[PDB]
């Protein structure tokens, strides 16, 4: 994580960033949340206090990358996020708090919309006829909630 | 509420059957209560092909895309209504269409080939646009229809082409060995048959 943090300073100003770097970062986070997720959680926490709408875009990109990576979601990262203590004073001094909740709600609402398809409607019509399906994402979400 | 309104309009039309199709036209104009329209055309049919085939084919394959989406949503929603039982008019009209399938099945007649073609295109519209999933009996009678031998006319060529395209598109409806041997023997007959000059074999080869 230290090397990534050190290179982030140079990468922020550089315009050579491409989707390959984001895909590699998402794959690394999904495969190993031991080091990268620890800093990523703090980075996402800091992004929720900004005035610009940057949490929604990052969440949408992460969801798109995860969907393209065949549901590359780390189950052990949830325990690190729950055990992580937001004890910093900069986060507690942020005046705008409802904005983060609104952004999270919008991200959740837009992430569920990725399953909308006319073929998903035909599978929903096939449920009590052909084959009961179009519900794996919901089941996975229930497991994550558990 | 919708069921009671539909039943009330059904009784009103039973009391004045001359205006039943006018009420069905009002239904397709105002673009709600599709079950009422289906039930009215069913009570009206209760020679041509049928008012049912014309009505639902025009609904699913007309220029108006709003009507197409509306009736497709109707078909999808009705399909989930217990997956059986005469409670929904969807299964009533499905049985009526299946009865028509029995009616035109036999060597296919010269007079029934065009009706078979229209019925087959209607079934294509249903299972393709409307998302209908056929039952085992529906699939069986469909396969019985496709594998028929029309009497080598341009209508026969069109019918064979449409049936072949249905098999290529909705190949999930075979799902059995005896229907597999039926369709391969039908394909072999189709290969042997080359007097269709008076564009089917080109499609098969392609």
């Amino acid at each position: 994580l230290g090397t990534t943090i050190k290179l982030v300073i140079f990468n922020e100003l550089s315009s050579a960033r491409n989707p390959n770097n984001m895909q590699v970062l998402y794959t690394a986070l999904q495969h190993s949340s031991e080091l990268a997720p620890k800093f990523l959680a703090m980075v996402f926490q800091d992004l929720l206090t900004n005035k610009d709408d940057y949490l929604r875009a990052s969440r949408a990109l992460l969801r798109e990358i995860i969907k393209q990576t065949k549901h590359e979601i780390n189950f052990q990262a949830f325990c690190l996020g729950l055990m992580q203590e937001r004890k910093e004073p900069q986060y507690l001094e942020m005046e705008f708090k409802e904005r983060f909740v609104v952004h999270i709600t919008d991200v959740l609402a837009v992430s569920m919309m990725l399953g909308i398809t006319a073929q998903v409607k035909e599978a929903g019509i096939a449920w009590d006829k052909g084959e009961k399906r179009n519900l794996e994402v919901l089941r996975s979400f229930q497991n994550q909630i558990a | 509420g919708g069921r009671r309104r539909t039943d009330a309009l059904r009784f009103l039309c039973k009391m004045n059957p001359s205006q039943a199709l006018k009420v069905r036209g009002m239904v397709v104009e105002e673009c709600h209560l599709p079950g009422l329209g289906v039930a009215l055309t069913l009570d009206h049919t209760k020679d041509g092909v049928s008012d049912l085939v014309c009505f639902v084919s025009g609904l699913l394959l007309g220029t108006n895309a709003k009507v197409r989406t509306w009736f497709g949503t109707f078909i999808r929603n009705g399909q989930q209504r217990k997956r059986e039982t005469s409670s929904s008019v969807l299964w009533q009209m499905r049985r009526q269409l299946l009865l028509e399938l029995m009616g035109i099945l036999p060597g296919l007649k010269e007079e029934h080939v065009v009706k078979a073609s229209a019925l087959l295109r209607l079934y294509c519209a249903l299972m393709g646009i409307a998302g209908l999933k056929p039952t085992e009996e529906e699939a069986e009678q469909l396969l019985q229809l496709m594998t028929s031998r029309p009497p080598a006319t341009p209508a026969g060529v069109r019918f064979v082409s449409l049936s072949f395209c249905m098999l290529l598109a909705f190949s999930t409806l075979v799902s059995t060995p005896e229907q597999e041997q039926l369709m391969v023997v039908w394909l072999s007959w189709m290969i042997k048959e080359e007097a269709y000059f008076e564009s089917f074999g080109e499609m098969l080869l392609l």
